């Protein structure tokens, strides 16, 4: 018989290994070019202590037209501090994650972050205006925001014995 | 269909 422990010891493994290769990649940049910034892949693994929630939330898909929270993440990988807006998948990730951020300043490990760059459709309709309401689109810059899939783990480290182990273990 | 699927504001990086 395999012990549920054995899960606990897998992610344990799994978000350190992932940790030091991903904090090295995001020093040295979110790829490079057609994938070349050190180690591309398309979910990573950091540390960081809880912000604030933005009051404002983000439309995330145009077809059924809902909006997620913005779960303000900023760290300082080697040199650069990577702030950007940590986003939910489905409401049950949006409220696991708001029923989790209860504690401020709270120092845990996000595994298995997906990140999402922002971007749409560009040629225009030039057709079926009659649906408009007299309003012209603004200019907005397209950010890239550190999604939270069913598959991501928060891990919370009471401690910073966890964070002790990461810091040392990466290096800057 | 997906809130981060066909008909997203938003793509994954690859």
């Amino acid at each position: 018989m395999e012990i549920e422990e054995d899960l606990n010891l897998k992610i344990l493994e799994d978000v350190k290994k992932l940790y030091l290769q991903s904090f090295d990649y995001i020093k040295n940049g979110i790829s490079s070019g057609g994938s070349g910034g050190s180690i591309d892949l398309s979910r990573i693994t950091f540390l960081y202590k809880f912000i604030s929630v933005n009051p404002t939330l983000l439309l995330i898909n145009e077809k059924t037209q809902a909006k997620r929270r913005i779960f303000q993440g900023e760290y300082l990988y080697g040199k650069k501090k990577i702030q950007f807006n940590i986003i939910a998948k489905n409401l049950e990730i949006e409220r696991e994650l708001i029923q989790f951020f209860k504690k401020p300043y709270q120092c845990y490990i996000m595994h298995n972050v997906q990140v999402f760059q922002m971007l749409n459709k560009n040629k225009n309709n030039n057709v079926v205006e009659f649906m408009d309401s007299e309003d012209l689109q603004s200019s907005v810059d397209s950010q890239l925001y550190y999604l939270i899939d069913e598959s991501s783990h928060v891990l919370e480290d009471d401690s910073m014995d966890f964070i002790s182990t990461l810091t040392r273990l990466s290096d800057s | 269909q997906d809130d981060f699927g066909d008909g997203c504001l938003l793509q994954i990086v690859n």
